[PDB]
Order: C-alpha cells, then sequence, then structure tokens
RNA sequence: AUGUAUUAAGGAGAGUAUAACUUAAUUUAUGUUUAUGAUAGAGGUUAUCAACA
RNA sequence: AUAAGCAGCUCAAGCAAUAAGAAAGCGAGAGCGUACCUUUUGCAUAAUGGGUCACCAAGUUAAUUUUAGAUGCGAGCGAAU
RNA sequence: GAUGGGGUAGCAGAACGUUGAGUGAAUCUUAGAUUUUUUUUUUAUAACUAAAUAUAGAUGAUAACUCAAGUGAGAAUGGU
C-alpha cells in the first residue's frame, strides 16, 4: 500500500487524495496509518529458536541479563538511537516496552471492547523485541575518572548459584571482554498480602 | 451440441438486443416531491398517509 | 580500465554535477543507501 | 453490501461529505499519504 | 486483544488494559493541537504514522532518487514534453472503486454495469432505484459509497456553487459536447461526477449445491459471488476527450475529388 | 571512491569552468572521429574543431565560443547560396527567394546537417564534459549573434497593431531571411518552445562555425567546396514554396507587361461533367501559344490551376541545372565571364 | 535408501493445567557442575529464569 | 451491417506519435490455401483420437556376453601384496 | 572460379536445452545481482540491447570446461 501511495503523491501533485478520511481496509479491518493490536504489542508467539536469537546478546531465555528499570538504546527501526527506560518485560515473546512518546503508534481498537462513543483509533506504546535494544550504563573513565554513558553490546551471567529448597537463584551480569560487573536495576518485589481465606 | 460456441456467437446472443432498458416514465409526487413512477402512487407517502389514518379517526 | 556505470555516463554528458545538487538539496542519498536501515516490520514479528 | 451494519468509519465519511458539499470546509490535498523528501 | 483471548484472562489483566487506553486519551486532549487528529482518532503526527505510512524508508528513499534522476534527464533535454499520462493525472480527478462481493453471477450483473456506464451518478442512481433486478439495490448502495469516497477522499463534485454563478450571474453559454457513443450533452457544471468506466469480475465460490438427478446421479452446482468496479470521473474529462476527437477530425484534411493514390508496383521500365 | 577511480584524469578546478580546456580536445575520441567523419583537412587542428562545438551560451568569453566562427560562416553560406539561387532561377519572386534561402541555410536545415554528422549535445555546459559534444545553455534567453539587418522604428506597432511591413525594405532593414531583427538554476521542468529554438540555434551556429574554421585554415576555395557538398547538395522542390492570391489576375498583368496578347482559357478536354468527380482540362492560350495547363474537378478551379502552372513556368525558368556562378571568377584563371540574365521583377497586380 | 548401535509383546476406549498425561492426570528427595558452565538481583501461576546423573 | 476465409500466407490503400526525431499495431481491397494425428494401397474425408490450458506420463538399471572408437601395459594383461 | 541439396520405415553423424554436481572458501551485484513482461540486435530450438516495476549483499545469480540423469509432450476414449 505504501508502494502505491507514494506513486500517487508523485503523480497527482495538488490532487493527492486524503487517505486519512477513507474507509477501513476490509482485508484486515484497519484504518489508514494505524497498526493492529496484535502487531503493535508484538504478542504473537515466536519459535524457540527465535527467543534464543532475540536474547542471544543478553544471556539466554532462562538466564536473561536485562531487567525492567534499566535504560536501553534502540538500534533498529525508524526510532533508532532512542533512549528510554524499560517498563515491562514480556518473557514469552522476548519483547520490551519503552514508555517513550516517540514509540507511540495508532492502533485500531476492536469494537467488542469499546463503547459506542469512543473513538475507533487510539495511540498506544508500541513494544520492541529484545534484540532491537542494547543496555546503556554510565561507566567511569579510567584515564580521567569522569563518568559518561556507554552502550553495552553484550552481557553474560556470572556467579550463578541456585537454591534447591526454595527453587531460586542469584547471579551477576558482566560485560565480556572488559569484565565490568554491572549491578542489577532497582526492582521492587511484588506485594504479598494475607487474605481472609488463607 | 456438435461444437463449442465461440466467444463471438455467444456474445451476440447475450447482448445484441438484450440491453436493459432505462425506465424513463418517472414523475415527481405532488404531496412530497419525491421521484415515483408515472401513474403510480408514491411509496413513501402511501405508507405515511396509510399510517396517519390508523392513529386518529 | 573499469566498467562504465550509469554514473560515469552522466559525468561525461555533464548531467551528474546537477544531480548532486538536486539530491543534496532534497536530502536524498547520492551514491548510497543513506543512514536508513533494512525493513524490520516482518523481522520483528518473528518471520523466518 | 446493503445489509452490512455501518461502522464508525463509514459514519465519519458521511459527516465529512455533508460538510464539503454544504461549503463549511474546503477540500485540500492530503499531506500524510507518504513521507517523501521532495515535498512537491 | 483478540476476541477469544479477552475472556480467557483474569479481571486484573483485563482491567490493566483499560487504564492503558484511559491514560492514552488524557494525552490526546485548542485549534493547532485539535487539527492533528481526525474525527476517527487517527493522530496525524509523523512519529505516529511513520511506522505504517513509511514502513520501508530505505526503499522509498532509493525510489525517490530514481524519480528525481529521471526528472532531471528530461529538464535537461530541450525537446522533452510532459507525457499525456502525467499531465492528466495532475489535472483530472479520478476514483476507482471496487464493490463488495455481491451474491450473483457475471452473466447477470454484466447487464447492470452496461446500464450505468457513461451515465452520471445522479442519472445512474435513478435507474437503480426503479429497476426490477434484485442486484440493482446493491448497485445503488455501492454507488453511494463510491460517491462519498470521491467527494471526501478525491475532492470531486465540489465546484457546483461556483459553476452555477457563471451560468446565471453572467448568462454564460454552457459547453456542448458529444460522447464517444454519440449522445449530445450540455454540461453546465464541469465538476459533476459520472460513471466513466465499469466492469464486473468474478470472486470466490459462495457455496456448493448438489443436484440429485435420476439414476443416482449427482452434480455440483457452484453458487457464484461477483463484484463490480466503477471508475468515477468529473465532466472535465468528457470536455477534454470531445475536444480531442474534434481536433482529430479537423486534422485529417478535407475530401478531395481526385486523390493522388499511390501506384504500388515498381518495374524497371516505363509503361507510358 | 577508492573502488571507482575517475575515468578521466581532471584537475579539481575542472567542474567549475564554463567549457573544457583547449588541451582537453587532444584526448577525446569523439572529436577525432568527428574530424575524420567530415573528411576535414589536417590543416584544421583538433583544438579548433573543439571551439566550434562551444556555443556562446555556455561561455560568455568571445574566445572559446562560436560567436566569431559562426559569423564568418553564416556570411559564406548565405553568399554562396544567394548567388547560386539567382543564377539557377533568375526570376524567383523576392518572398520566395527569402523562403528558399531559409530552406537551405536556415536554422531548420542546418539543424539536420548537424544531426547527420553524428553530433551529440551535452546535457548542461561544464568543464568536465568531453569536447566532442555540442554544449550550449538553453535556459539563457538573450543569446543571439550579430546581424547586418537594422531594427525597425515601428517594430512594436507591426506586432501589436498589425502594421504593414513590405517586401522591398526587407532586403536592407531585415536579416538575410527577411525576418525582423530584435523581434540558482532548477532543472525540474520540461521542454519549452523557447528552448527548442535555442536547440535549433546552437546546432545552426555550429554548422556555420565549421565553415568559419574551414575558411580560416583552408582558405576561401575550401569553404566553397564544403558548402557546395554538404549544404547545396540537399534537394528542395521550389515549386512547393508558391502560394497564389488571384493568379488569373496576376497572369493577365504578366501578358500585358510582356506585350503578349491577352490570355484565353480554353477547354482542352473534359469528362464526367454532371458527376461527383468530373475532370476538366483547361489550357490558357496567349494567341496560338499555350502558356500553361491545369486539370481540376471544378471548371473555375481548373482555370485557376491552369493560371498557376503558367505563372510557375514563368518564375521557375532555369537556364541550366549547374549554371556558372560569379564566384568562379575570383579563383584561379577561368574562362571569361558571360553576362547572366537579370529579370525585371515579379508582376504587381490588383 | 544404506550403514552403525541398541532393544525383543502390541493396540484401543474415556478422562485431564491444550508444550506438561491418568481422577495424585505439572509428585517428592539426593549428588555434582553452574559462564573459566554445559553442548551477590526479580520471579510459586506475573509460576515452572537449570541442565546432567 | 451486400457478406459463403482451417481465420494463415503473398500483394496492399488507409488510419495510427499535440511538438524536432521516431510506426509497433490494426487493416479495406486482390490472390493462394479443403485442420492435426493415427492407421492405411490410398483420408478434407461422413475412418480412429482430442472442450481449452497447466502439470504428471514411455528403450531405463543390474548381471552377463559382444563390437567400434579412444587410451594404459604389452607376450603378457588385470587383480593383489 | 571444387562437388553435392525431396523423403516415410530405417540407419548414421553433430548440437542445443532442462535438472543436479565439481572447479567454487572462485567471479560479479544500491555505480542495481535478480525481476515469468515488453523491446532491440545476432544465421537464432538460443542468447543479447534497452525500457518499465519491485528491491537484494547471500538460503542470490553466474561464464567456461566437465560429470550424472526422475532431461524435452497438440496426441495413449491417458491421469490430476
Ligand atoms: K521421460
Ligand atoms: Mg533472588
Ligand atoms: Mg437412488
Ligand atoms: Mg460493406
Ligand atoms: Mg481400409
Ligand atoms: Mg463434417
Ligand atoms: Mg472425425
Ligand atoms: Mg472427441
Ligand atoms: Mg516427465
Ligand atoms: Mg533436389
Ligand atoms: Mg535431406
Ligand atoms: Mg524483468
Ligand atoms: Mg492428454
Ligand atoms: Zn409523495
Amino acid at each position: 500500500a505504501a508502494v502505491e501511495a507514494r506513486n500517487e503523491d508523485w503523480m497527482l501533485g495538488p490532487l493527492a487524495p486524503r487517505r486519512e478520511l477513507d474507509e477501513i481496509t476490509l482485508s484486515n479491518g484497519n484504518f489508514f496509518g494505524s497498526l493492529s493490536p496484535t502487531r503493535a504489542l508484538l504478542e504473537s508467539e515466536v519459535s524457540e529458536e527465535e527467543r534464543k536469537a532475540r536474547v542471544a546478546w543478553c544471556g539466554s531465555p532462562k538466564f536473561l541479563c536485562i531487567a525492567p528499570g534499566d535504560r536501553v538504546v534502540v538500534i533498529e527501526g525508524h526510532h533508532k538511537d532512542l533512549i528510554g527506560t524499560i517498563e515491562k518485560l514480556n518473557t514469552r515473546n522476548m519483547t520490551v516496552e519503552i514508555q517513550s512518546e516517540k514509540l507511540k503508534t495508532n492502533t485500531t481498537v476492536p469494537q467488542f471492547m469499546q463503547n459506542d462513543a469512543d473513538k475507533p483509533v487510539t495511540q498506544i506504546y508500541a513494544r520492541l523485541p529484545i534484540s532491537s535494544v542494547r543496555l546503556v550504563h554510565p561507566l567511569k573513565d579510567p584515564q580521567t575518572g569522569e563518568y559518561r554513558d556507554v552502550i553495552i553490546r553484550e552481557l553474560r551471567p556470572r556467579n550463578i548459584v541456585h537454591d534447591r529448597p526454595t527453587r531460586t537463584r542469584s547471579m551477576r551480569r558482566f560485560v565480556p571482554g572488559e569484565n565490568i560487573i554491572i549491578p542489577w536495576p532497582k526492582q521492587e518485589p511484588i506485594k504479598r498480602e494475607d487474605q481472609p481465606a488463607d | 451440441p456438435k461444437k463449442k460456441t465461440s466467444h463471438m456467437k455467444k456474445r451476440h446472443r447475450q447482448m445484441a438486443g438484450k440491453a436493459l432498458k432505462d425506465v424513463t416514465h418517472l414523475n415527481r409526487c405532488p404531496a412530497c416531491g419525491n421521484l415515483k413512477r408515472m401513474h403510480h402512487l408514491c411509496s413513501t407517502c402511501l405508507g405515511k398517509l396509510k399510517g396517519f389514518m390508523d392513529r386518529n379517526g | 580500465p573499469r566498467r562504465v556505470t550509469p554514473v560515469d555516463k552522466e559525468r561525461m554528458v555533464g548531467r551528474w554535477k546537477v544531480i548532486q545538487k538536486e539530491l543534496q538539496k532534497r536530502e536524498l542519498p547520492v551514491l548510497g543507501t543513506g543512514n536508513h536501515g533494512k525493513y524490520v516490520e516482518l523481522k520483528w514479528l518473528g518471520s523466518k | 453490501p446493503s445489509q452490512f451494519e455501518v461502522t464508525k468509519d463509514r459514519k465519519a465519511i458521511k459527516a465529512r461529505q455533508s460538510k464539503f458539499l454544504s461549503g463549511e470546509e474546503t477540500w485540500a490535498p492530503g499531506k500524510v499519504n507518504a513521507f517523501l523528501n521532495s515535498k512537491i | 486483544w483478540s476476541l477469544f483471548g479477552w475472556g480467557k484472562q483474569k479481571v486484573e489483566e483485563r482491567n490493566k488494559v483499560k487504564e492503558e487506553l484511559k491514560q492514552s486519551e488524557l494525552a490526546r486532549t485548542a485549534a493547532a493541537h485539535a487539527k492533528d487528529q481526525t474525527p476517527t482518532g487517527i493522530s496525524l503526527k509523523k512519529d505516529h504514522l511513520v511506522r505504517v505510512v513509511d514502513p520501508d524508508p530505505r526503499s522509498r528513499v532509493r525510489w525517490e532518487r530514481k524519480m528525481v534522476i529521471r526528472k532531471l534527464q528530461r529538464g535537461t533535454d530541450p525537446w522533452s514534453v510532459e507525457p499525456k499520462a502525467e499531465r492528466i493525472a495532475r489535472t483530472e480527478r479520478k476514483l476507482v472503486y471496487k464493490t463488495g462481493y455481491l451474491p450473483t453471477s457475471v452473466k447477470k450483473l454484466v447487464h447492470l454495469s452496461r446500464q450505468i456506464r457513461g451515465k452520471t451518478v445522479s442519472e445512474a442512481l435513478v435507474q437503480m432505484q426503479f429497476s426490477k433486478k434484485k442486484m440493482a439495490k446493491e448497485v445503488k448502495t455501492e454507488l453511494l459509497r463510491a460517491e462519498a469516497k470521491a467527494i471526501v477522499t478525491r475532492g470531486m463534485g465540489l465546484g457546483k456553487a461556483a459553476a452555477a454563478a457563471a451560468q446565471k450571474e453572467t448568462g454564460a453559454e454552457p459547453v456542448k459536447i458529444q460522447t464517444k457513443d454519440g449522445k449530445h450533452l450540455e454540461i453546465r457544471d464541469p465538476t459533476r461526477i459520472y460513471v466513466a468506466e465499469t466492469f464486473v469480475n468474478k470472486g470466490f465460490t459462495r457455496g456448493v449445491e448438489l443436484d440429485y438427478r435420476a439414476r443416482g446421479r449427482v452434480f455440483k452446482m457452484n453458487k457464484p459471488t461477483t463484484t463490480m468496479t466503477v471508475v468515477l470521473k468529473e465532466e472535465k474529462t468528457r470536455i477534454r476527450e470531445h475536444q480531442e476527437r474534434v481536433a482529430k477530425k479537423l486534422r485529417q484534411g478535407p475530401w478531395v475529388h481526385l486523390p493522388d493514390r499511390p501506384v504500388t508496383s515498381q518495374r524497371q521500365f516505363y509503361s507510358w | 571512491n577508492d573502488r571507482f577511480p575517475p575515468l578521466e584524469p581532471l584537475p579539481p578546478a575542472a567542474e567549475s569552468l564554463p567549457s573544457p580546456l583547449p588541451e582537453r580536445a587532444l584526448t577525446s575520441a569523439k572529436l577525432a572521429a568527428l574530424h575524420a567523419r567530415l573528411n576535414l583537412s589536417p590543416k584544421i587542428p583538433l583544438q579548433t574543431l573543439a571551439r566550434t562545438l562551444v556555443d556562446a551560451s555556455a561561455d560568455e568569453n568571445p574566445q572559446f565560443n562560436n560567436a566569431n566562427l559562426a559569423f564568418v560562416g553564416q556570411t559564406l553560406i548565405n553568399y554562396h547560396i544567394a548567388e547560386w539561387l539567382l543564377c539557377k532561377y533568375p526570376r524567383l519572386p523576392q518572398g520566395i527567394l527569402f523562403s528558399a534561402m531559409k530552406a537551405y541555410a536556415g536554422p531548420k536545415p542546418l539543424l539536420q546537417i548537424a544531426r547527420s554528422w553524428g553530433v551529440d549535445t551535452a546535457a548542461v555546459p561544464g568543464g568536465e564534459v568531453d569536447p566532442g559534444l555540442l554544449q550550449f545553455d538553453a535556459l539563457k534567453p538573450g543569446v543571439a549573434i550579430t546581424n547586418f539587418g537594422y531594427k525597425r522604428t515601428e517594430l512594436a506597432y507591426l506586432e501589436k497593431f498589425k502594421w504593414r511591413r513590405g517586401m522591398a525594405s526587407r532586403v536592407v532593414l531585415d536579416d538575410d531571411f527577411g525576418d525582423v531583427v530584435r523581434s540558482d538554476v532548477s532543472y525540474d521542468r520540461y521542454g519549452n518552445p523557447d528552448t527548442r529554438a535555442a536547440a535549433e540555434r546552437a546546432h545552426a551556429y555550429f554548422v556555420r562555425a565549421v565553415v568559419g574554421a574551414i575558411y580560416a585554415h583552408c582558405g576561401r576555395e575550401a569553404a566553397k567546396a564544403f558548402v557546395k557538398a554538404h549544404i547545396m547538395s540537399r534537394t528542395l522542390d521550389i515549386a512547393k514554396l508558391f502560394e497564389f492570391k488571384y493568379p488569373t489576375r496576376e497572369l493577365a498583368a504578366l501578358c500585358a507587361r510582356e506585350d503578349f496578347e491577352p490570355p484565353v482559357a480554353r477547354l482542352l478536354s473534359e469528362t464526367g461533367r454532371q458527376s461527383r468527380t468530373p475532370v476538366f482540362v483547361v489550357g490558357i492560350y496567349s494567341g496560338s501559344d499555350k502558356l500553361g495547363e491545369g486539370a481540376a474537378s471544378s471548371l473555375d478551379h481548373a482555370r485557376f490551376k491552369a493560371a498557376m502552372n503558367a505563372l510557375k513556368a514563368w518564375y521557375l525558368y532555369s537556364p541550366g541545372e549547374n549554371p556558372r556562378v560569379p564566384s568562379d571568377m575570383l579563383e584561379e584563371g577561368a574562362k571569361p565571364w558571360t553576362p547572366a540574365y537579370i529579370d525585371m521583377g515579379e508582376v504587381i497586380s490588383r
């Protein structure tokens, strides 16, 4: 559709259509310039050899070395070289949500979960795969001692230790080649409460 | 049939004198002005007047 | 010594020096593919 | 096609049609069909 | 959010998507900021469309380089002329509309497309309202949708008020043309929409019925669905095509009594 | 870059010059082939043929441009055709003479002589282009050569108010073809009827320049042979440049002027009268002599056509196909000159 | 398809956390090594973020 | 829209490019020409076969025994240590 | 100023094309490799020129010579 929309803007000139005021495409049911929830949230399941490829640069699907709360830099797509903080971390598709206003994108809301006065299209935060983002952490200049931000291209787990009675583990992430142990981001534990039925 | 009818001899049978005729006997309705067939009653005014005589009488 | 490319032909005619100005004035990529990257819409969905 | 329930996208194209025909708004060429660098 | 996953999840998961949509509507809320959105909610900001309107900027950029080099190879040539196809696209509006899948056949609907061909949209709608065919009611609905697209998307049919002035305020003489078929028309509004072209195509198979004949024989009957395409144009296309036919008739020269016909046999001697 | 080194070694200050340098013409394969295509003598170096291809619109300098060669060439081409046309058809009307001079040495035929030599034009003038291409600037409006004709005081009125110009003043006031005298950049555009004129002008000036270089290097006699071989060898049906208004009246003034008895139209033959396509053959006879004959479908048209054929025969009188030219005398010793026929002029009638 | 190695009883019905399999249909423990592996965090359903024996 | 074409071939008017240059295509009109295959002494044959198009669909492999050409060794050759 | 020229059954010679393979960890490709089209040229079952559309850096295409065949279809009341 973009291959034909650009040839018309070239040819028609001052008669270029107003495609934003057009009806939906009955093939997929989307409006002009809007994605679909399945394609804007990246909730489509991926193969197991894909999850290992998306996480290849940061450990493995079961030893992931990136956590929510740590700033990352985008390295793919239109919004390249963008920097934001990870809000969510979907470990099923290996997709990450960055709550930046530049990653928003129109999406068509299905009418089975929308009132009759609500606008059909809304702007939601689009998610990215883990492979499309690298870690940004401030390091110290060994020559001058000045702190500056750098992009971490690879992470690997270190000092892994399991606790069989509790089925837990605690490891450390470091930068291969330079051996810079990067501390984990401040993660708040889930709030556990005592219910009346317990 | 002995042979298959060609594209020419089948197109003659289908469209030569079998073009749909445009209805030209259309007049407006005096009460409302809507287009109706000639010598015929308006379908939108018939129902409305037919329903207007059922409520009050 | 080397293959004559469509770029070489235009330089001989004289048209190339004008093309560099237009492409540069429009922010288009002269003799390149620019800083833009490969299509990733299908790659992000897990396409193989 | 005559029996399909008109959706929200078909109801907004009928309000624009009556706004252009009436004369309230003036039609103008589209500006978001494609992001070309020529802008002509 | 699928229709079969919306009920397979707990309320907490569902009630977490509503706060996402709710918080998305507080940022969307006088004139400069209210014109960046359509009534359907489509945000007309570049960053929000770049992912759909410009999915492949690496290929669009190179294609736009192909058209700029091809445009400078013509501006250099002193003998170049704008192609006839490039000059009409930027001067004459056009809308190609493909209807939905109609439950009929091609040999039935073909006669309903030849009836509205060449007629104006207003003339064609009056013939679908008073036709006896069952598919004429569907062609009247699909012709109203195409007209809405033409007026809104393409801008056609929006010059009436201006044209009505010249005819009456200035007592101007309207244009008189003759269609390719030969019908004489008198065009007072050159923006009037009409049905330039129209053709019917065949779609998927609606269904399959079984025909139980004698001797335990069965035959398959395919239920057909079909579509129609309408190419809507303004009356400026017919006023241009008529001037071309008239110019081609005044360019063939007049009829001469004694023409100079060629002798097409060459022989290596004189016969006179 | 490193993978694509430049095909032609050139200094960095070469894409800015208006035209390639003179020494660049000594390394181009297009000039060496163009020089050998026209069989030019080795007296004309390649640095001179290159100058002929640089139009004055690509270079404002008087040197490096066609301005001076194209002038010296136009004078020779015009003079050699003028004398040859007057010796071949001594009775041509002056308006037809202008049309026939323009039919041989005009911008239209000279554009075809340049295209028959395999002369490819350059897109835009620049120092980088090889000197073997005809380079000119078609977007510059004011480029023109110097002519002998003067500007008319009433030029504005003639165009605006349709004033009358005449055909006896055109010889002095106007140019050699009778026409009146003085009648950054963006390449996102299309051709123009004004640019097409500049394209015709550039080609004509080049063909004229080649004759200017032949004259300077090889001398007068070499230029005359070049014009005689490439320009005068073209064929033209001068009988097709005639347009008559009231020919029957003009033919009557002719016989009256020459003292011939009045012309009488006689019906030599006819067939198919009272039909859709009749044929009438009428012959115009001055006394017993038959001046001209014409056949047409209408009796009146046949009489008009017969009168035109008689007038064309008067004007298209040729002593010979290859007549002697007054220019044949100034060269090496030739036979004494014999006076050529001088006609009074075309008849002026009602 | 051939070769190598190992082994020497097979199927169905119904039910079940729809990768997980038998009304317990995701049981419970050991040892070792855990990024220099093997081939100093968050996470018990927002689960099974660990493989081998 | 006055015509009795296996729709090809030979001859060919004319139409066809807004513009310098550039005519593919369609073709009136004249003539020549009774599809293909199989099977037969012989088929336009009213003898057999085929609605159209796409795809699938037939002298191959093994052992054995020969011949020609080329080439290795040579009253030895090949095989094998 | 060489000689020769229809052809069924049949016999013989010489080639092209298709698929896969070796040389190949080779050559070429956003300065456009590849695009079932169109077009141009060459004694031409074939390749080539150009044009138009799309956009690939190799799970891409490829000359030349060679190797092996599930290798060439208007014909089987053939089959899908
Ligand atoms: K076979
Ligand atoms: Mg822990
Ligand atoms: Mg039965
Ligand atoms: Mg007839
Ligand atoms: Mg028999
Ligand atoms: Mg028969
Ligand atoms: Mg038969
Ligand atoms: Mg049959
Ligand atoms: Mg086969
Ligand atoms: Mg013979
Ligand atoms: Mg033979
Ligand atoms: Mg292609
Ligand atoms: Mg078959
Ligand atoms: Zn009424």
